[PDB]
């Protein structure tokens, strides 16, 4: 069940921004 | 929703406006935990409510904002 490591590279991407 | 927008078109590589198996792979890889390719699967097969084994918009938008 890795469903929430889809949201990761998610999360990645809002932290990408913040970067 | 930005980032979940422009997710896609990061994810997607080849440029088709989907994401594929060895797409979602090198996405979720470089991401840090990298899991083996039935995992991998394993994401897009709990990932996909169309029934086509991809995920498209409507799919993503669903999977990753469930209500
Ligand atoms: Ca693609
Ligand atoms: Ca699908």
């Amino acid at each position: 069940r890795a469903a929430n490591l889809w949201p990761s590279p998610l999360m990645i991407k809002r932290s990408k921004k913040n970067s | 929703e930005e980032e979940i927008r422009e997710a896609f078109r990061v994810f997607d590589k080849d440029g088709n406006g989907y994401i594929s198996a060895a797409e979602l792979r090198h996405v979720m890889t470089n991401l840090g935990e990298k899991l083996t390719d039935e995992e991998v699967d394993e994401m897009i097969r709990e990932a996909d409510i169309d029934g086509d084994g991809q995920v498209n918009y409507e799919e993503f938008v669903q999977m990753m904002t469930a209500k």
